[PDB]
């Protein structure tokens, strides 16, 4: 099935993978599961994600289901392995087969890190897959089946300032799930019943147009003071 | 029960006071209000998203998006951030 | 050739028995290995004999130990290099080369169980001891149920060492991974989802004692197997469903927050593969496991409320799925969840406005509308476990009332129905739903306990009624085509119902707690309904839990029953006595019943026994020197300790004592000693001898008041010695008199020490036994299962004191809160 | 079923309100009020289309859809002086600043 650099990568060895790369190993081939040696560095550690990278690896190979080595580095939370790929031009809004981004697959998990570097790398929060569920929408069902801890609670607080505004309301109902629990419930009746403060759409707005780029060095060149500028980095 | 902003170019906006008091600043603030730094073209899209506030506060169905184009989108988060809002 | 090969069996065969001295002297221990084991012809019996010699286990001889370890691995290696895969040579191998790998995988297992310590102490051989333990590996991986049985062995036995001694584990560090990968990935299926229990307790015993050395190793290994089936790579329904055993069956080992990271992370990946993967056939099956996990460690959700409630809401939801095994595997896990999380749906939690357990009785109606009658029978114990959680006495009766009201009201309708026409109770469906109701009664009284006396009491009078009823109908269709028609699925029915009322009945009172109340309210009617239809029955047809209720009602009203003990007797006791002594497999319910109630009424209500008429009571003592004198192990020993407990409190009444030895103390003492000399009942040795050295006593200190000699006075002393000598000569006529007379004043003089008494009578009987070509172990039995006995007591309070061996559901030690 | 105006006229704007079935008459009330003009001498234009007094606002080219909260709908004001009606001026919005590059499309 899978093939030499595979087992290194999978067995989380630097010195192996750099080695068989030295001679001319086909960095990009795929294996019987339709996954590359990147899928499973990302998977497991960053210094093999580094060695694959500097020798010509792909950071958008797609594998059986359209996912990227970034969807998997975001659902295990491997920051670090999240920021490489990125750093090396990885698509941070890529789409499998079923519309699903790699901030999704990190919400979904409720992941703060990984979440905090694809937002600051220009992750789409408005985005929704084919099945209608959307990043916040999946961290609320994490949160309502009370599996989440602050770790949760600090991620959701990030998506509800990168978004500016959302709906978790079909119709006029909130989901079942939602509706059960009288204080979440509460709470999110009344965050989705508020317009929403001119600053968020207006920093929502800037950030939008700064699209798929190191915010943070971006806003760096920037006019606005610098209490504006930590604000444009949802700091606050 | 009306109340009158002047924008930095000389453009006069006038708003009923309940809208203008949505921004902490004004209601700090305040039958007419001046402002040395907030161009018209701003200043517009302020009173215009006061009457959004307003009309959408605690609302039972989806509140539509409010429209800001990029040109306008930093002044008009530096206004925000003058104003209260 | 041939003759060779039968010189080796020979050996093998006599090796146990050889001094060690021919065996580990000799040149033996190399000429095995430099003349036969390399030669295929002699190679098997030949390991195999080594392996015998490692199973020797002397003191000395270390040399010798470590010099045919050495060698033999050296053969081995020569033989069978490391290199090679064990698993395909023998899937695709000939017998003998299957057969070698077996007796290699034996020889290893011995060996190292033996002497690894003796082996690891020397730093030369490190290397090949590891080499030892690779090829433990290699065969590890035979998918045959005997090597792994053998290999699994070594391997628990070093993993109980390692962890015994807390050093020695760095000896074994940089392998002890390997088996931990081994325990996940061949983890056996639980029984809760004979040779398949042992081989689960054995490796659960084993990951346990592994991950006590390592919890950060077990939960990167079960993590990366998880992610593994989640993103698509070796994803497969067996893979899962061991991955999921191997992650339930650690519940315990962890300590409290380890183990709510752990399960929080596993969840979420389950939880993420269910969302991904589409079909009614993946889902269910990822539904199955995390029922399972979720079943195990009730910690967990103990100290997570929201989860508990979703989980709860869940298996509510899956109590509708039509798909196969679903709804069973609901309603267990949510029993096993109210048992271990009882206190936390009667109580108000935080965020909450009432208790969990409103909310579950007010949609009762809904959620069991598709569940099978079993499935609905336990969802009401579970029900009532939560139930009886509640200690506020006023609260607990309001739940009580609601918890019962359909059953209630399908009872009170059916009642009503038969109030207007009895003939109602001759309808097929109108009998299976009384008896479904008298089952939901008895699953719920079982689950509440005392408390349930407010719905017994409402249902106690129409149920008799309704007993008497379906009696009349049985006797009348035995009446009228005879004692086959109790075939009939009719007859049976009802008679599920007559033995679910007697259930229902037996299972309250066991656990009352007031027997003024009971003898006042309840005994009489239920005499009343249940006694003469017993006695006029025919024997196909009386039901045996009459006699067990009797029993159980003797056994907590005491003397407040002692006045109705002579009629159960006059309904019962001939007709169950005809019954059961006639043959020894007709009625086994019945005979244990009897023996039970007939033991119950000795130790509780002895007076009742004087007011029993004289024949009754030599129908009594008939019966139990007929249980005493049985062949089974079971009836023998009730018999005996009836017949001790019954001298004993014979001893007790002055007016009757008297009467009582001059019409049975020999008659007794007769058939004691006959028992005892026929050897049929050696297990009860002991027993004889607390029986016989109490008679002997009386006797001794002259309380029998009077002359047992039917003709003449004479010292009873003299004359019980003359009696048992002239019994012991007819059992064994060649003995000489003066060695009868010696050890009969022996036994005499003895009677004071059970112990000695004992010893004396072993002695001769063992004495007795050699004197012929009779075999004496069978004598020594009574000591053998005892020390047996120990070994299992010291095995299980050894295994208490190691968290996660024991099934958090089997340890009867529930916490708190 | 409510429709929201800007008012404009130099350099002075209205924000309001009103159903879609009220007559312009109703607005030059308004006007009025706010500004202290009798409704004799004020004159409403939709897109430099003069509007007359009778007709009812919803059957003038303003919709609920149409003009919303946040994207009112302009109504020039026209005001009599000196017994003549002065020519329909609205002065433009301040124009923006050059978008910076960072925030250009890439
Ligand atoms: C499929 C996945 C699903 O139905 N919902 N996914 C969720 C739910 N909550 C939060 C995030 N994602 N699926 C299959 N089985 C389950 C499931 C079973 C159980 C069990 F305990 F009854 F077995 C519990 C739960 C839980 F976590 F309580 F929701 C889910 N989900």
């Amino acid at each position: 099935t899978l093939k030499p650099l595979h087992c290194a990568c999978m067995v989380s060895d630097a010195d192996c993978v750099e080695l068989l790369l030295e001679k001319g190993a086909e960095v990009n081939a795929l294996d019987g599961y339709n996954r590359t040696a990147l899928h499973y560095a990302a998977e497991k550690d960053e210094a093999c994600v580094e060695v694959l990278l500097e020798y010509g690896a792909n950071p958008n190979a797609l594998d059986g289901n359209r996912d990227t080595p970034l969807h998997w580095a975001a659902f295990k939370n491997n920051a670090e392995c999240v920021r490489a790929l990125l750093e090396s031009g990885a698509s941070v809004n890529a789409l499998d087969y079923n519309n699903d981004t790699p901030l999704s697959w990190a919400a979904m998990k409720g992941n703060l890190e990984s979440v905090s570097i694809l937002l600051d790398y220009g992750a789409e929060v408005r985005v929704i897959n084919l099945i209608g569920q959307t990043p916040i929408s999946r961290l609320v069902a994490l949160l309502v089946a009370g599996l989440g801890t602050e770790k949760e609670d600090s991620c959701f607080e990030l998506l509800h300032r990168a978004v500016g505004h959302f709906e978790l309301r079909k119709n006029g109902t909130m989901p079942r799930e939602v509706a059960r629990d009288p204080q979440l419930c509460e709470k999110l009746t009344v965050l989705c019943s508020a317009p929403g403060t001119l600053k968020t759409l207006a920093r929502y707005a800037v950030r939008r147009s700064l699209g798929l780029q190191y915010l943070p060095d971006a806003v760096k060149g920037l006019p606005l003071p610098a209490s504006l500028k930590e604000y444009l980095l949802l700091l606050e | 029960m009306y109340v009158k902003l002047i924008s930095s170019d000389g453009h006069e906006f006038i708003v009923k006071r309940e809208h203008a008091l949505t921004s902490g600043t004004i209601k700090a603030m305040l039958n007419e209000v001046n402002f040395r730094e907030i161009p018209s073209h701003v200043l517009s899209k302020v009173c215009m998203y006061f009457t959004y506030k307003v009309r959408y506060t605690n609302s039972s169905t989806e509140i539509p998006e409010f429209p800001i184009a990029p040109e306008i989108a930093l002044e008009l988060l530096m206004a925000a951030n003058f104003l209260d809002c | 050739a041939p003759l060779v090969h039968a010189t080796l069996e020979t050996l093998l065969r006599f090796l146990n028995w050889i001094p060690l001295g021919y065996i580990f002297e000799t040149k033996l221990i190399s000429t095995l290995i430099y003349k036969f084991l390399n030669v295929p012809m002699f190679r098997n019996v030949s390991l195999k004999c080594l392996t015998e010699i490692a199973g020797v286990s002397v003191s000395q001889y270390e040399e010798q130990f470590v010099t045919l370890f050495t060698l033999t691995m050296m053969q081995l290696k020569q033989m069978l290099p490391l290199n090679t895969n064990i698993r395909l040579a023998y899937s695709n191998g000939k017998d003998d080369e299957q057969n070698f790998i077996q007796n290699l995988s034996l020889f290893l297992c011995t060996f190292l169980k033996e002497h690894d310590q003796l082996i690891e102490k020397r730093l030369n051989l490190r290397e090949t001891l590891m080499e030892a333990l690779h090829y433990m590996l290699l065969v590890s991986e035979v998918e045959e149920t005997e090597i792994f049985k053998i290999c699994l062995e070594y391997w628990n036995h070093l993993a109980a060492e390692l962890y015994r001694e807390s050093p020695r584990r760095q000896l074994y560090l940089p392998m002890l991974f390997k088996v931990r990968l081994l325990m996940v990935s061949r983890m056996a299926k639980p029984e809760e989802v004979t040779d398949s229990i042992n081989l689960y307790k054995n490796m659960r015993e084993t990951l346990v004692y592994l991950t006590h050395l390592d919890y950060v190793d077990t939960e990167r290994i079960m993590t990366e197997k998880l992610h593994n089936q989640v993103n698509g790579t070796e994803w497969s329904w067996k893979n899962l469903n061991t991955l999921c055993w191997a992650i339930g069956s650690i519940s315990g080992a962890m300590h409290e927050e380890d183990e709510k990271r752990f399960l929080v992370t596993v969840i979420k990946d389950l939880l993420g593969l269910c969302e991904q993967k589409r079909g009614k056939d993946n889902k269910a099956i990822i539904a199955s496991n995390i029922m399972y996990i979720v079943g195990q460690y009730p910690r967990f959700l103990r100290a997570h409320w929201k989860f508990l409630k979703t989980v709860v809401n869940k298996l509510f939801e899956f109590m509708h799925e039509t798909h196969d095994g679903v709804q069973d595997m609901a309603c267990d896990t949510f029993i096993k969840i109210a048992q271990k999380c009882r206190r936390h749906f009667v109580q108000v939690q935080v965020g909450e406005v009432m208790p969990f357990i409103d909310e579950i009785l007010n949609n009762i109606n809904t959620i069991i509308c598709d569940l099978q009658p079993q499935q609905v029978h336990t969802f009401y114990e579970a029900v009532g476990y939560m139930i009886g959680a509640q200690t506020d006495q006023t609260v607990q009766e309001h739940l009580i009332e609601k918890y019962m009201l359909l059953p209630n009201q399908v009872w009170d309708s059916i009642i009503q129905q038969a109030t207007k026409n009895v003939d109602i109770l001759k309808d097929p469906e109108t009998v299976k739903q009384l008896g479904s109701i008298l089952k939901t009664n008895v699953r719920a009284c079982k689950a509440v306990g005392h408390p349930f006396v407010i719905q017994l009491g409402r249902i106690y009078l129409d149920m008799l009624n309704v007993y008497k009823c379906l009696s009349e109908n049985i006797s009348a269709a035995i009446q009228a085509n005879g004692e086959m028609v109790t075939k009939q699925p009719l007859i049976r029915s009802m008679r599920t119902v007559k033995r679910e009322t007697l259930k229902l009945i037996s299972g309250w009172v066991s656990r009352s707690n007031d027997p003024q109340m009971v003898a006042e309210n309840f005994v009489p009617p239920l005499l009343d309904a249940v006694l003469i239809d017993y006695q006029r029955n025919v024997p196909a047809a009386r039901e045996p839990e009459v006699l067990s209720t009797m029993a159980i009602i003797v056994n907590k009203l005491g003397g407040h029953i002692t006045a109705e003990i002579p009629q159960i007797f006059d309904a019962v006791f001939e007709c169950t006595l005809n019954m059961i002594n006639k043959d020894f497999e007709e009625y086994p319910e019945h005979r244990t019943n009897f023996f039970l109630l007939l033991q119950a009424v000795n130790s509780h209500c002895f007076p009742a026994f004087l007011a029993i008429p004289p024949t009754q009571f030599k129908l009594v003592l008939d019966s139990i020197i007929w249980a005493f004198k049985h062949t089974m192990r079971n009836v023998a020993d009730t018999g005996l300790q009836i017949l001790f407990t019954l001298l004993q409190n014979v001893a007790q009444e002055e007016a009757a004592a008297q009467s009582f030895y001059q019409t049975y103390f020999c008659d007794i003492l007769q058939h004691i000693f006959s028992v005892v000399t026929d050897t049929s009942h050696t297990a009860g040795l002991t027993m004889h001898a607390s029986i016989l050295a109490y008679m002997f006593n009386l006797v001794e200190e002259g309380k029998i008041s009077t002359s047992l000699n039917p003709g003449n006075p004479v010292n009873n002393q003299i004359f019980l010695q003359e009696y048992v000598a002239n019994l012991l000569k007819s059992a064994f006529p060649h003995l000489q008199d003066a060695q009868v007379k010696l050890f009969v004043t022996g036994l005499f003089s003895l009677n004071q020490d059970i112990p000695a008494f004992k010893e004396h009578l072993r002695d001769f009987l063992v004495q007795i036994k050699e004197f012929a070509g009779e075999d004496t172990s069978d004598l020594f039995l009574e000591e053998r299962e005892i020390a047996l006995r120990q070994a299992d007591e010291e095995k299980h309070k050894r295994q208490m004191s190691v968290p996660g061996i024991f099934n958090p559901h089997e340890i009867p030690e529930e916490m708190c809160d | 079923m409510d429709v929201f105006l800007m008012i404009r006229r130099h350099k002075t704007t209205i924000f309001t309100d009103a159903k879609e079935s009220s007559t312009v008459f109703e607005l030059k009330r308004i006007v009025e009020g706010i500004l202290k003009r009798p409704p004799d001498e004020q004159r409403l234009y939709k897109d430099d289309q003069l509007l007359d007094d009778g007709k009812t606002l919803g059957e003038c080219g303003f919709t609920s859809q149409t003009a919303r909260p946040q994207a009112p709908a302009t109504v020039g004001l026209a005001f009599r002086a000196d017994d003549t009606f002065e020519a329909l001026c609205i002065e433009p919005f301040s124009s923006p600043p050059e978008l910076p590059d960072v925030m250009k499309p890439q």
